[PDB]
Parts: C-alpha cells; sequence; structure tokens
C-alpha cells in the first residue's frame, strides 16, 4: 500500500492520573495541559512514523483508568499489537497495579503482544516514589521494555512509542 | 419522527410507547430533513439553516454540528 | 500544682484563642474570595443578560 | 514494695523540687497576652459578621 | 470467531460459599473543609476530613433482609490512604449464597475519625444483592454514595446505590463489547461523555464506592447465581377432586405436637 | 383476643405440613404478631410445641427464625 | 431451686462453650457482641474466669483472622469486669499483645478495651503507667485511629489518675509528643491540640516495612546518640541495606523528628513487623482468594444450562423470566453486530 507498510495498534493502559492522556496528547499532538478530564471510554489518535525505512501508521489508543468506567471483560485489547503500561513514578499505588494491569493484558490481549513499562511524570523528581532500580527488575523480569517517560516536558515520550513500533515491526 | 418543535422521537409500532426522543437545538435551525444510519448507529438532522447535527443512536446524544457555509436550507 | 493550674489555665485559654483566631481569620480569608468570585460572576452575568 | 514506695517518694520530691526550682509564671505576663488576643478575637468576629 | 451462547448457571441455595464483595475506590470529593462548623464544634478540627486530603476511611459493609441485618457487619482492614482511597479488598461475608433471600442487600457504609474512638459516616450506599430477574449481581458496579449517612438496610433502602447513570452503564456495555464498536463514532461520542462527566463533578459532590462481585467459574465457564429454593421445582400435586373429602384438613395424619410436650413434661 | 385461640388453630393446624420457606416464614410470621395477643397458656402449651417443630425444619433459614421466633415470644 | 438453677447454669453453660469452640469464627464473633457478659452470670465469679475467659483468650491465637482478635477486644472489658480482679493477670499480657496486633485494627480494638477497662478501675495502679508508657508513642502514629485511641487511653489515665500522679507520673511519659505541657491533658481538645505532628506514614511504613527493621533502629538509635551528644559522631551504616534504607528515608522527608518518634516506635513496630512476618508465612497459601475468581471444583455443585438460541414457584417463574432476558440479549447483540 502506498500510505503505509504497516498499521500498529498501540493500547495505553495504567491507573488513573498516571498520564496516558498526557503521553497520547504529547506523542500525537506534541502538546501538554494540566487540565484533567478522566478518560472515559476510548479514544484514539493517530501518528505515521518514519522506522527503518518503512512507513508505519502508528493508531494509538487511549483508555479509561478510572474503575467506575472499567469492567472485568476489556474489548479494547482486541487487536492491539502492543500495549503501554503506564504507571506514575509518584504513585506507588499505580506501580502496584501494573501486576493487576499486566493480567488483563494476558487474558485479554493477543497471546504474543507487545508491551511495555512506561514510568510517567519522571519530571516529578522530589515527589519520586517507585525508584527506576525498582521498576527496572521489575519489567526485566518479565522481559517487557521500560521507560520513564514525561509527558509534560516531552522527556522520552517518542522513544517509548518508537520503542513499542519497533518491537512490534521485529515480530512481524 | 421529527418534530416542528425539535423532537426527533423515536415511536415504537410493536408498543405504543417511545423507544426514545431527541431533543434538537432549535437554536440550529428548524428540522427540514434527517436521514438514519443503515447500520442504525447514528441520524443527521438538517435545519433549516443549513446545519447538519449528528446524534449517536447507541448512546442518544449530539456529536456534531457542521453547518453549511452559506446558511443554505437542507 | 495550685499554682501551676492556674497558670496553665491561661496557657489553654491562650493557646485556644490562638487556634479560634488563626480559623476566624483563613475564614475571612475563604469569606472574601467568594467576594472575588461571586461579585465577578454577578458582573458576568450582569453584561450576559 | 519497700522499694517501689520508697522510689516514689523519690519521684514526688524530684518534681517538688522542679515545681519549686521553677519559677512560677506570672499570670499577669500570660494574662496580657490572653487580654491581646481576646481583642483581636472581637476586633476579628466584627469583621467576620460583616 | 467465538465460544458459544450457553447461559451457565447455579441456583443460589446449591452454592454453599460464602459472599465476598471486593471494596474498590471511593472516587469523588468529601464536604470540602466547612470551618463555619469548626468554630461551633472545635473537636470538628480533628476529624479526617481536616487532617489530610484523603483520610484512611474504612468501609463496612452487612447484609440486610426485610430490613432486618443477617449476620455482623464486616470491615475492610486497614489500608493507608494518601491521594486516592482504594482499598481493592475483598471482604468474605459472614452469609452464604444459601442464606441469602431474594430481597437481601449489603449496606455499605463509609466511615471516618471523628476524634477518639468515635467514627463518623462519610457515606452510605445500599445495592440489592439479586437483580430484576434474581440473578446475583456480577461485576464491577459503582454505587451512588449518600453523604453523612450510613448504609441504611431498611426495605425499601432510603440509600439505592442503583444522565451519567445511563451513560456509565452504557459504557460498560461498550468497554465488554456488548455494544458494537465504530471508531469513528466511539471517538466523537466519548469526548462528549467526558464533558458530561466533568459537568457532573463540578455540579454535584457526588461520590461512587466501586465494588465487585466475585465469578463463578468452572472448566473456564461463566456461572451466573440465580435465586432459588431448594424444592422450587416440587410443582405442588394439586388435584381438584371432592368427591367424599369435601374439607381437607392440613393437620390430617400428623403428630399431636401439643400432646407430645405434654408427654415430655409430665412423664 | 378471646376469638383469637380459635383462629390460632387455623395457623397452627397448616404448621405441621407446609412446604414452601415463604410459608414458612409467613406462618412465623404470624405467631410473632399474635403472640403478645395470646395468653401465656396458649403461648406454652399451643405454640410452643410448633415452634420447635420448626427448629427441625429442613431450609436453614426456617430452623434460624423458628428459633428467633420462639426466643422472642418466650 | 439451688439444683434447678445449677442445671439451668449448666445447660447454658455447655451451650457457650459449644459456641465459643465453633468452626466458624463468626459465630465465636456473633456470640461476643450479643450477650457474652450477660452470660457470666450462668458461669459464675470462678469458672468465668476458668473456662469462659480461657476460651475467649484463646481467640487471640488467630491470626489469620483479625476481626475474631478484634471481637475479642470489644467483649473483653464485660467479661473482665465480671471475673473482677483475678482477670488482670491474665488479660495485662494479652492487651499488649493487642497493642502490636498485625491489622492495625486490632490496635485500635485493643487500645479501646484498655481505655474502658481503665475506666471501670479494672487496670491495676502500677500497670496503668506501664500501659501509659507503651501508649504514648502512639501519639505520634501516622494512623489517626491508633493516634486517637491513645488520646482515648490517655486522658482517661489522667482522669483516673490525681493531679499529682498527672505530673508526676504521666507527664514524663507524654513529654515527647506533646508540643506544650498542660495538666489539662485530661480532656480530649487538650491532649489533641497539644500533641505533636505525627510520623509520616511513608516514612512510618518504610521503617516499618524493612525486613532489617530491627538493624535500622540499631543504627537509627546512633544517629540519635550523635544528635544527643551520647556519641561523638555517628559512623554511617554498616550493612548495604540499611546505607540503602537510610538514604531512601532521608531523601522522602525524614525529618529528626521524625526519627525521634521512629524510634520511640521502635519495640511497636518491631513486634509488629514481626507479627506482620508470622502472618506473611501463611499468606503464602492463601493468594487465589485476591484473585475474583471462584473455582468449584472444591464443591462440585450442580452447574446448569440453557441455550440462548431456540403451583408456579416465584422463583421458578423469575427464571423463565431471567432467562427470557439472555435470551433476547444476545439476539439483539448479535443482530446489531449484524448490521455494521
Ligand atoms: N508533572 C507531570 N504531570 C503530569 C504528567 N502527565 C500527566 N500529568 C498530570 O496528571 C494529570 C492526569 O493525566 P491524564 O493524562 O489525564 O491521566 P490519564 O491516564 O489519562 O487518566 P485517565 O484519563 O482518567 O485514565 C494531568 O492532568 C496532568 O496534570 C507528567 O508527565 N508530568
Ligand atoms: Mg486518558
Amino acid at each position: 500500500n502506498p500510505e503505509y507498510d504497516y498499521l500498529f495498534k498501540l493500547l495505553l493502559i495504567g491507573d488513573s492520573g498516571v498520564g496516558k492522556s498526557c503521553l497520547l496528547l504529547r506523542f500525537a499532538d506534541d502538546t501538554y495541559t494540566e487540565s484533567y478530564i478522566s478518560t472515559i471510554g476510548v479514544d484514539f489518535k493517530i501518528r505515521t512514523i518514519e522506522l527503518d525505512g518503512k512507513t508505519i501508521k502508528l493508531q494509538i489508543w487511549d483508555t479509561a483508568g478510572l474503575e467506575r468506567f472499567r469492567t472485568i471483560t476489556s474489548s479494547y485489547y482486541r487487536g492491539a499489537h502492543g500495549i503501554i503500561v503506564v504507571y506514575d513514578v509518584t504513585d506507588q499505588e499505580s506501580f502496584n497495579n501494573v501486576k493487576q494491569w499486566l493480567q488483563e493484558i494476558d487474558r485479554y490481549a493477543s497471546e504474543n503482544v507487545n508491551k511495555l513499562l512506561v514510568g510517567n511524570k519522571c519530571d516529578l523528581t522530589t515527589k519520586k516514589v517507585v525508584d527506576y532500580t525498582t521498576a527496572k527488575e521489575f519489567a526485566d523480569s518479565l522481559g517487557i521494555p521500560f521507560l520513564e517517560t514525561s509527558a509534560k516536558n516531552a522527556t522520552n515520550v517518542e522513544q517509548s512509542f518508537m520503542t513499542m513500533a519497533a518491537e512490534i515491526k521485529k515480530r512481524m | 419522527y421529527a418534530t416542528v418543535n425539535g423532537s426527533l422521537v423515536g415511536w415504537d409500532l410493536r408498543s405504543s410507547s417511545n423507544a426514545w426522543t431527541l431533543k434538537h437545538d432549535l437554536k440550529s435551525g428548524l428540522i427540514t430533513s434527517f436521514a438514519v444510519d443503515i447500520h442504525q448507529c447514528w441520524l443527521c438532522i438538517g435545519t433549516s439553516s443549513g446545519t447538519m447535527a449528528c446524534w449517536d443512536m447507541r448512546f442518544q446524544l449530539p456529536i456534531s454540528s457542521h453547518c453549511h457555509p452559506s446558511r443554505a436550507r437542507i | 500544682m495550685e499554682g501551676k493550674w492556674i497558670t496553665d489555665q491561661l496557657r489553654w485559654k491562650i493557646m485556644s484563642c490562638k487556634m479560634r483566631i488563626e480559623q476566624l481569620k483563613q475564614t475571612i480569608c475563604k469569606g472574601n474570595e467568594e467576594m472575588e468570585k461571586n461579585s465577578e460572576g454577578l458582573l458576568k452575568t450582569k453584561e450576559k443578560n | 514494695q519497700l522499694n517501689v514506695t520508697e522510689n516514689e517518694c523519690q519521684n514526688y520530691k524530684r518534681c517538688l523540687e522542679i515545681l519549686e526550682q521553677m519559677n512560677e509564671d506570672d499570670s499577669e505576663q500570660l494574662q496580657m497576652e490572653l487580654k491581646e488576643l481576646a481583642l483581636e478575637e472581637e476586633r476579628l468576629i466584627q469583621e467576620l459578621e460583616d | 470467531m467465538g465460544e458459544a451462547e450457553k447461559f451457565h448457571y447455579i441456583y443460589s441455595c446449591d452454592l454453599d460459599i460464602n459472599v465476598q464483595l471486593k471494596i474498590g475506590s471511593l472516587e469523588g470529593k468529601r464536604e470540602q473543609k466547612s470551618y463555619k462548623a469548626v468554630l461551633e464544634d472545635p473537636m470538628l478540627k480533628f476529624s479526617g476530613l481536616y487532617q489530610e486530603t484523603c483520610s484512611d476511611l474504612y468501609v463496612t459493609c452487612q447484609v440486610f433482609a426485610e430490613g432486618k441485618p443477617l449476620a455482623l457487619p464486616v470491615r475492610t482492614s486497614y489500608k493507608a490512604f494518601s491521594t486516592r482511597w482504594n482499598w481493592n479488598e475483598w471482604l468474605k461475608l459472614p452469609v452464604k449464597y444459601p442464606d441469602l433471600p431474594r430481597n437481601a442487600q449489603v449496606a455499605l457504609t463509609i466511615w471516618d475519625v471523628y476524634g477518639p474512638g468515635k467514627a463518623v459516616p462519610v457515606g452510605g450506599t445500599t445495592v440489592s444483592l439479586f437483580g430484576k430477574y434474581g440473578m446475583f449481581r456480577q461485576g464491577m458496579h459503582d454505587l451512588k454514595v449518600w453523604p453523612n449517612v450510613e448504609a441504611d438496610g431498611s426495605e425499601p433502602t432510603k440509600t439505592p446505590g442503583r444522565q451519567m447513570s445511563r451513560l456509565a452503564k452504557l459504557t460498560k456495555a461498550h468497554r465488554q463489547g456488548h455494544m458494537v464498536k465504530v471508531d469513528w463514532l466511539d471517538r466523537l461520542t466519548f469526548r462528549e461523555i467526558e464533558m458530561i462527566n466533568e459537568s457532573e463533578k463540578r455540579s454535584s459532590n457526588f461520590m461512587y464506592l466501586m465494588v465487585e462481585f466475585r465469578c463463578v467459574k468452572c472448566d473456564d465457564k461463566e456461572y451466573g447465581i440465580v435465586y432459588y429454593e431448594k424444592d422450587g421445582d416440587e410443582s405442588s400435586p394439586i388435584l381438584t377432586s371432592f368427591e367424599l373429602v369435601k374439607v381437607p384438613d392440613p393437620q390430617m395424619s400428623m403428630e399431636n405436637l401439643v400432646e407430645s410436650k405434654h408427654h415430655k413434661l409430665a412423664r | 383476643e378471646n376469638g383469637l385461640v380459635i383462629l390460632v388453630s387455623v395457623i397452627t393446624s397448616c404448621l405441621q405440613t407446609l412446604k414452601y420457606c415463604d410459608s414458612k416464614l409467613a406462618a412465623l410470621e404470624l405467631i410473632l404478631h399474635l403472640a403478645p395477643r395470646l395468653s401465656v397458656e396458649i403461648l406454652l402449651d399451643r405454640i410452643t410445641p410448633y415452634l420447635l417443630h420448626f427448629s427441625n425444619d429442613s431450609v436453614p433459614r426456617v430452623r434460624a427464625e423458628a428459633l428467633r421466633t420462639l426466643t422472642k415470644v418466650l | 431451686y439451688d439444683t434447678e438453677l445449677q442445671a439451668l447454669h449448666e445447660m447454658v453453660q455447655q451451650k457457650v462453650v459449644t459456641l465459643l469452640s465453633d468452626p466458624e469464627n463468626i459465630v465465636k464473633q456473633t456470640l461476643m457482641e450479643n450477650g457474652i457478659t450477660r452470660l457470666c452470670v450462668f458461669f459464675g465469679r470462678q469458672k468465668a474466669n476458668d473456662v469462659l475467659l480461657s476460651h475467649m483468650i484463646t481467640f487471640l491465637n488467630d491470626k489469620n483472622d483479625w476481626h475474631l482478635r478484634g471481637a475479642f477486644f470489644d467483649s473483653i472489658v464485660g467479661v473482665a469486669a465480671y471475673v473482677g480482679w483475678q482477670s488482670s493477670s491474665i488479660l495485662k499480657p494479652l492487651l499488649q499483645q493487642g497493642l502490636s496486633d498485625a491489622e492495625e485494627f486490632v490496635i485500635v480494638k485493643a487500645l479501646y478495651a484498655l481505655t474502658c477497662m481503665c475506666q471501670l478501675g479494672l487496670l491495676q495502679k502500677p500497670h496503668v503507667y506501664e500501659f501509659a508508657s507503651d501508649i504514648a508513642p502512639f501519639l505520634c502514629h501516622p494512623n489517626l485511629w491508633i493516634r486517637y485511641g491513645a488520646v482515648g487511653f490517655i486522658t482517661v489515665v489522667a482522669r483516673q489518675i490525681s493531679t499529682a500522679d498527672v505530673y508526676c507520673k504521666l507527664m514524663p511519659y507524654l513529654d515527647p509528643y506533646i508540643t506544650q505541657p498542660i495538666i489539662q491533658i485530661e480532656r480530649k481538645l487538650v491532649l489533641l491540640s497539644v500533641l505533636k505532628e505525627p510520623v509520616s506514614r511513608s516514612i512510618f511504613d518504610y521503617a516499618l516495612r524493612s525486613k532489617d527493621i530491627t538493624s535500622l533502629f540499631r543504627h537509627l538509635h546512633m544517629r540519635q546518640k550523635k544528635r544527643n551528644g551520647s556519641l561523638p559522631d555517628c559512623p554511617p551504616p554498616e550493612d548495604p541495606a540499611i546505607a540503602q534504607l537510610l538514604k531512601k528515608l532521608l531523601s522522602q522527608g525524614m525529618t529528626e523528628e521524625e526519627e525521634d518518634k521512629l524510634l520511640a516506635l521502635k519495640d511497636f513496630m518491631m513486634k509488629s513487623n514481626k507479627a506482620k512476618a508470622n502472618i506473611v508465612d501463611q499468606s503464602h497459601l492463601h493468594d487465589s482468594s485476591q484473585k475474583g475468581v471462584i473455582d468449584l471444583a472444591a464443591l462440585g455443585i450442580t452447574g446448569r444450562q440453557v441455550d440462548l438460541v431456540k403451583r408456579i414457584t416465584t422463583c421458578k417463574t423469575e427464571l423463565q423470566q431471567l432467562i427470557q432476558q439472555k435470551r433476547e440479549q444476545c439476539n439483539a447483540e448479535r443482530i446489531a453486530k449484524q448490521m455494521m
């Protein structure tokens, strides 16, 4: 196809307030805002990227992290090539729930879906409670890539998606 | 069916009740015509001032209102 | 203790007052923020009307 | 029991020493601090009522 | 493509296991900090409302039927809260499914510290344990919390947990896959639901206690628990004859229990 | 309450042949409501024999309520 | 009468022991909240101690059910009052065990029980001061339930003892946790307003949760000695675990004053940490419960099924209505998904 080579469906999952929306906006629109508007249901934005000479259209999906808008069954993981599990590095409970989020991935996503643990809000160095080593050891035990991103100051947000897109491409 | 006072009412024939009612924003214009999705997912209301307003029939809430550049009746 | 008890009643009367001074102060501070908020709301609603 | 009772007497005696060694606070000096704050409270209550 | 459509269920009177209720998170704001009330009641500054943004609240779950409690209240284990109330705790209730009548409810009260040795109710919420057609509630439920009151277990409850109410259900149906997916349309529609939700957040000081009910699984099947009584299939062999026996007597061939009570007390 | 003992033997003549939990529970509610209106002679001699009966009932809710009723009646 | 009265006492006495040895804790729990103190009259002042109270004491051994341990403390005051002073010796160590519980809601219940037993004069005079010494550090506990439960005890103790004992015995214990020594601490408002800030929950949890908590306090105790001048200088931690933990604590805001409070709670935190560790060894077995799935293989119950594609009791009629709704929903979803 002349428009793109591959279309990867990326999903962003995590607790409410971790920055799943802000990471999506920082990647697709290159914008940040402090105005919190809890995601309900499902949202998606499309960014096409260059990677290893190939044209990859990324459809990144943003989901509700609030339990009020979540259910046991989850249709959103269906058809996703990669899932970003976002936790707030200043919020220990968000990191603890990554285990819960990985179980949802395991039972509802594809068997070979790609994964990525993202610790957002790394710019909040004074409030950080989850150390890079604690999360890196956790991610490495599971083999999932791990990055500490920041939607506020764009830190490492691009590379987190470039990593996912590259890993999915390595899978195809 | 749509009425002059902006209500787009869904009347169930095999009952006598309404399945739904959509109160169209008469600030937009008088409903002149409306179209329903073949998949029964969304509808669009065309008004006398050129506004065409979309409703999600699964959730029953309005989602878009694009108007004609000349505000020409639909 | 009779001598300390008398002085310690005052030490509580003073400290208790200080807590009411603090609370009543911030109550005014909050009472005055609703002034700027609702008076500004009054203005915008008068131009709007 | 004799040791416990003797220890109790030592304790009370020490505390008596502390109470007597410390100078009794001037009620007047604390009372003016209370009265100055009572004026502030009332002056403020008027402001709150307004 | 898809597993079959078979509906599996168990009778409630056949599931002899304790009911378990997950206490999830308490979303919403509390009743601010009315400093007018503190001047009137100085003990009120020494209360969870005024000491931390998230006081270490706890929930008590009690099951009621016909307005009476079926057993003692169960309390969530202590959890220190900092920025969100998320117990995430499964509570084993003292009632089993056979023990539950059709109008069993769970009265859930959120409690807070109010000075020494005194808990104040932050709110209460009551949800029936069986649905409209007698199926035990399944999965994740968000319950409306009634401020400053304990959950009411009376029949009918005055603190029922069940615009955003309708939309949330549709949103849950959408997330479960029961609603048809239309990407171009879901993207547009959920932004409006978000606007509605934010407006309701600002308009009202509502709180929701998300709870969850366990799923009964066997061999990767899902069983709903439907309310039944043992012998519920015993359609009585009623017959309309009165040829000889015009006047049926229910006590007809029955032990005289007033004579046996007497026998047991004299002899 | 002088004629109540005539109605009581209408109720108590049913109790040894009830089938459903709801009718055994309703039977228990009736006894509880009438109990304050009957003489102690009627309670101990007539109604207690039938509360100890439901205590041996097949339904645990019925057994549980029989004891609860018995306690309140006595 | 003497025979009939004793027979009735034995009948009830046997049923209470039967219920206090029930296989379900909720039965033992239920019996305690309803009338265990009222049933003490049947046992008598002596058998209530020998039988009833000994049975209740075993409830504290149940380390996997805090609700039963909490229910013991909610009802021990009635039995202890009835048994009398002969129960204070047996309950004193158990009440201290209740203050180092693995569940902080059992600590609050133990604190309350101590408060009530002090109000009733059940606590012996010297034991009142020993509990005051152990409960004082809770005045800086991050948990407000514990902190205010401690305030409940201390105010009651101050009311029970004379004003001389307040300044001469109880106040020395409270001076580290109070901003200003006020003799009116018998009032909850007075004590609550003079409390120092609690240890931060985060800092308290870091120390409490550390596996080497004993070696942490051993080191933190030496940092205090340098602060107090009892040492010329304090060497850095000798263990890499304590080094990592100490830098975690200092970076997360651990103040010099919080170190002092943490050292006051040292005894409580080491015992409490030990209790939590004991239960965790058993918690490895009970992990499937956290997952929201019930497995029927443990009972083999009659599972039932209907196909959603083709008197009368109220429950039977209602099942047919539910199955009808299920058939309609699946049909509706199928059609809806078919149009798209
Ligand atoms: N300091 C800092 N704050 C951030 C960052 N990202 C998000 N935030 C803040 O956290 C809030 C929540 O971010 P959202 O993106 O809305 O979080 P979310 O994951 O989408 O939450 P839900 O949509 O409810 O699932 C934002 O409003 C920001 O104020 C970040 O990278 N650094
Ligand atoms: Mg979002």
